[PDB]
């Protein structure tokens, strides 16, 4: 009699799957579903970015030297780095962590003059040797170190008041300077008690080593500035003075990395060791990612079956 | 397997067949034939590119950065940012190890479904012209040539013309 | 689909059929008739309420407010519950259309057995009295009326007291 | 030869559902599991509720004019409004979200008298135009404005003393006055070097007027910045100041538990709800919900999907 | 059920039968006899061995405590802790009823199909010398003694032995 | 002739649940949830430190109950009910922070800062509160620095201690605030008092409360304890003019440890790798409604009495 029979495709080498019923099920063909291969590189394609290098996002603000093409400016997408300068002249900043978050979240920075002006009894062109530009002593570009013309006299009683005329709320920073010695600030400030007075509608306020060789500090605070309200500046010296304040515009991802930019791939997703490309749900790298990721699982490889049961010849 | 064919009444695949998924083998006087099914091989396959369609893919959500790489974080947020991201860890952990195994259970099942579903649909359209042979084959009780056979694989074959020869044939 | 009856072996539905979903349709020299399959019918749809009373319900779980609508919360804590609950949103999203998916492949699919099982059940019953045409319909060889139709459909079909009749008429 | 066929039935108008396998599936019929209608209303049958209106919680602890109404109550819910008033006078509350939760996690406020009594030389009945009561100036309902009686003379050293007398932790609100200028200062506490010392056996702090110009708010540069903390019971708590601290004449006691809806939506006392948002109430029997990820109550979970169909029925093959 | 076997066509189990999950009864001149079938058996246990390797386990991750039992937590971040863990709890929650209800669906079903195959392979061996009487038996045309019964058990029966005297004794 | 093909089935069924029925009798089923607890805590293969009635911050600052506990290594450290920090009346900044990094350690060593006063300073004050020997005591790991001469000026005093290690040394100390102005005058003098705390990373001003509180051990004055790490090569130093309680030793965290909050006994025989409030959780099994705080490797937490997996067919009895 004739024979007509039914029968399915085999290979020779076949995958191993797992099942709900058995770990070592061999099929025709199967797809990783968890990525363990990263690029060392941050894809930078369709992203209007912006790579701080060795400028740290406080120093924005402020406009430390080493952040000097960085003071304004607009991005979808913003990179810190490893040791990044923020303060030229030793000191730190009040609640820095909350501040840096702020920056790193943001979308970009836009600057506007405070309009400060002081008396001749005023020196507001006061440098260092710790904040060069163009080979001479210098200062943060958005402060002004205000000290007594005529060394030895009393820095004279000034009040000075920003609005915010905006209708979005701006950034102001001030400096309070520390000096080491009672010599020192009777030479900058005069020999009177010193007392700096800072208030809005919402906020109110009134040893050591040597770093880079100074025992001096200039201390950094901020506070927002809502649309419409005012903040005053009381001081007899000892403020370093905003002469702009920043506002912060829109949304933006903020990448701490240590991997180089690439400008021909693209990517959405990225961690401190780079970017992350692929099209597959799940992912091995790293739990710290940031972006729109595949999830993190504790696991080397998953196959996903794609062809049926092989039952080889 | 569920439905009993692939690793199951049919004892093992073919590695010769390279163009389809399933097929038929004949043997009648003019010699040997085999041809890939091509309906039953695109319906397996359309259901395999489904899952993947549904399976490799991303959430749109976009997550910003609240542990910091280069600074030291208070050390009970921190501590709750490390329960919460290991307790997420081991949910999607579970997740993924559960929608692969269950995903691969139905991958295997359904393509045994598809082999199957040919054999049914061979067995009833030659309906007393033939007896199943119990290894995936039938043995039909007719002289059927490789227009007989063409027409069995391309679902034409009309058992009423045979019928006299086979019921004959099969009662000796 | 799995089980190779509904969009398989059976061509299409019945419209006209409101008060079942399996059934019957018969020719006998009487004429035709149609009805529903109670116990079929109602074996799926059980099912069916089975997995809504499991799926249509929400946890008893009391959860209060940690972000204010009116006011700013700290920054830092902002940020730890908006990844938090973002992450919370991407699992119950997938979990939602994973739970979905699978119950809607496992509804089709049992709809589907529950009509191979019906019509096993009936070949069953038939034996040597009737053949299959491949479309879902049991060709009886012997005159079969009401009451007999009646009795394939209440299960109560006495396939000894037709055979001698019907073994005749197959091998004519 | 007779013929008995076998059959499922069919519809003309099917619905397309997704699968494991394929993305426009026919079925006979589906059913909806994500909610995407919502009720812009507060559904508040069977809850003895409390709608603070224009009154902020906090200002139910220190009694401000807007909240003359909530000085004390009994509810199992809460539901506060936006841009309610908790300060007349300038000023704020250190740990203001902590003290707003816990007022909005209480069923309810209960008033305490301190029993604060003081000398001759001082003013206990110190009021503002900032907090208008009777067309007329007024101050705090539960706190008082303690200053020199004569203008420009030393406000005397004073200590009083709360003991928690009851069975259960209160919460005790006080004020510092934070005064404009050396002047302003000079009129009220006299020239002497203020300082306002607060003990009991689980708390201790010490506060200084801070006095410089500052930007009007309402026409006054003065702040009033409000701080509290738990008395246990059987535990007193000391007040010793020299002028600048606004003293309280009553304590609060916050009663059992309740639930803090913090919505715009109208109150509708003729639906019952389980689950409210910002934007109403959810009543939905479904498991899932598109409308907000901020929920409080008993709530279906959020998901990022406009729409998932539950297949209810069998493929649908029509001819 | 979804095979139509257990709960299906097979009126019910055999509480006798304690050396095996599937088998045998037999009737025959000699008189009657009892058997378990191994091989399907052991496939039902096997994957039932294998779903409870795979989800009687716990993960290796190691969690801290990030509340105290014993002293008084911050208020907000004590609110955002049973926020997520109260989440986390829903989550596991669901998956745990899920698993389990999902799995037993396939223990239950994936026991069925075992049984439908034995049954399958049985009809297929015996060929045209036997008929099905509906309730999971087959009526042998053919004086089928002891050895002839293990034969089938064993799967080494031979159809084309019994199939003359078996075609004469279902024709008639 | 007949041969039937069939299944076996059991007089007594288990009932577990599926996606379609929730009453579906099966031959056989097991428990995926664990419901009951060993009141023990499990501590075989574990080098571990029960600290009974010592709290883990006393360990830094040594009160008399954790005189046994000032140093030692564990992978494993086990904190009571009731544990004693503090003899003296007072708190610490950032408590709770300080317990979870102690909890976390996987031992405690002790280093002398070498701290030096002039003949016009007390170093030995002591107090009833902090008893040892039956005789007035103070924290073992701290100094009460008191002017030499009642009603004196406490003299303005420099200390710096320097981390000559290459690990991160944790250094504690405490301001104290007299009950009444008559108080601070006796110890610290009449003048201002301020202590200032900097280092590198680190930079602080401490200010005296002075005023009448409620007596806790019959005792008005408090004790507030402050903490910071001093990284390897930087230096820390306190200028004081009264009202700092001076380290004597500083601490060193060593390696990493599982911290367990029980009130359940130490048992040595049996093993386990995840532990609660109650005790000891030992189960095979995936799920757990005993609590859902557990520190280890545990079984996740469910609202869930039972869970019944299915381990037979279904159950079609005669
Ligand atoms: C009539 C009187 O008691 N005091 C007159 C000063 O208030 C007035 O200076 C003007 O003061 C205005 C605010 O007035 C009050 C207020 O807030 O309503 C008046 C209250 O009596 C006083 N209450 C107490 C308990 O001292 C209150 C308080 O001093 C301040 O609010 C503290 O910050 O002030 C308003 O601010 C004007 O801008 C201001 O010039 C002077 C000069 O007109 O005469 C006083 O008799
Ligand atoms: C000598 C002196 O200046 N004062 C003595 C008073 O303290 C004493 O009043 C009794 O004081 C008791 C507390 O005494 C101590 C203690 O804690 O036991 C004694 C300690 O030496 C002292 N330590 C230091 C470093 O000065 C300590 C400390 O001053 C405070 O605790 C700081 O807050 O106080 C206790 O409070 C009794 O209830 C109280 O009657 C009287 C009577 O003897 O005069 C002096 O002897
Ligand atoms: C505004 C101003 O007066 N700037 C000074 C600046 C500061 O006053 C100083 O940093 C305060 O601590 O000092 C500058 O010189 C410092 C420099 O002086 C050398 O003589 C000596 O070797 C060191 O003290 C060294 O730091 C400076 O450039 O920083 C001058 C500047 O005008
Ligand atoms: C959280 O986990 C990371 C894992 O690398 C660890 O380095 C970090 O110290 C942990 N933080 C706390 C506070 O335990
Ligand atoms: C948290 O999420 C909401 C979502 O729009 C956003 O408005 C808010 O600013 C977010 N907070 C932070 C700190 O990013
Ligand atoms: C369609 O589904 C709904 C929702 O479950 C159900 O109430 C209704 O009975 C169904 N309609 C029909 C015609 O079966
Ligand atoms: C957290 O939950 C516990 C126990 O369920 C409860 O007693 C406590 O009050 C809650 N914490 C807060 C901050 O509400
Ligand atoms: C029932 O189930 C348990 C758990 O798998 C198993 O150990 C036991 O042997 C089973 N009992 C029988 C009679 O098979
Ligand atoms: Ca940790």
């Amino acid at each position: 009699p004739d024979k007509i029979c039914l029968g399915h495709h085999a290979v020779a080498n076949g995958t191993i799957v797992k099942t709900l019923t058995n770990e070592q099920e061999e099929v025709t063909n199967a797809t990783e579903t968890v990525e363990s291969t990263s690029l060392n590189r941050l894809c930078m394609k369709g992203r209007n970015h912006k790579d701080l290098g060795n400028c740290h996002p406080i120093g924005m603000l402020i406009g430390t030297p080493a952040c000097d093409l960085h003071l304004t400016g607009t991005w979808d997408t913003l990179i810190e780095r490893k040791n990044a300068i923020a303060y030229c002249y030793p000191g730190a900043t009040v609640n820095e962590e909350a501040l840096r978050q702020k920056i790193m979240e943001s979308g970009g920075i836009s600057k506007i003059n405070t309009g400060f002006t002081y008396g001749s009894s005023i020196n507001s062109a006061g440098t260092t040797k710790a904040c060069m530009r163009n080979g001479g002593n210098s200062f943060y570009a958005e402060l002004k170190w205000l000290v007594s013309k005529n060394k030895g006299q009393n820095f004279p009683q000034t009040t000075n008041t920003y609005r915010n005329a905006d209708t979005a709320e701006h950034l102001i920073m001030w400096g309070i300077h520390h000096p080491s010695s009672t010599q020192e600030k009777n030479d900058l400030y005069g020999t009177q008690s010193l007392s700096i007075s800072v208030g809005s509608s919402t906020y109110k306020n009134n040893a050591r080593p040597q770093v880079n060789g100074l025992s001096g500090r200039i201390d950094f605070h901020w506070t927002l500035v809502q649309p419409g309200d005012k903040i005053t500046f009381s001081h007899n010296g000892g403020l370093i003075a905003p002469s702009r304040v920043s506002k912060l515009i829109g949304r933006g991802l903020g990448i701490q990395s240590e991997a180089p930019i690439d400008n021909s791939c693209e990517s959405k997703c990225f961690w401190r060791g780079g970017s992350i490309n692929t099209r597959l749900p799940f992912q091995n790298l790293s739990p710290r990612t940031v972006g729109q990721c595949p999830k993190y699982v504790n696991k080397k490889s998953l196959m996903l079956a794609t062809g049926m049961r092989n039952v080889p010849e | 397997g569920l439905f009993g064919a692939i690793a199951g009444f049919i004892e093992n695949g073919w590695e010769g067949m390279v163009d389809g998924w399933y097929g038929f083998r004949h043997q009648n006087a003019q010699g040997t034939g085999q041809a890939a099914d091509y309906k039953s091989t695109q319906a397996a396959i359309d259901q395999i590119t489904g899952k993947l369609n549904r399976i490799i893919k991303k959430t749109n959500t976009e997550f910003e950065s609240i542990e910091s790489e280069f600074s030291e974080i208070d050390h009970q947020i921190g501590n709750v940012i490390n329960w919460t991201k290991d307790s997420i860890t081991d949910i999607w952990t579970y997740q993924a190890e559960l929608l692969v195994a269950m995903e691969n259970q139905h991958t295997i099942d359904m393509a045994d479904s598809e082999m199957l579903n040919l054999y049914e649909r061979v067995r009833k359209q030659l309906r007393q012209n033939a007896e199943e042979d119990g290894k995936g084959c039938f043995e039909i009780y007719h002289a059927c040539d490789d227009s007989c056979m063409e027409s069995i694989r391309n679902n034409t074959y009309d058992h009423s013309q045979y019928r006299e020869e086979a019921l004959l044939n099969r009662l000796n």
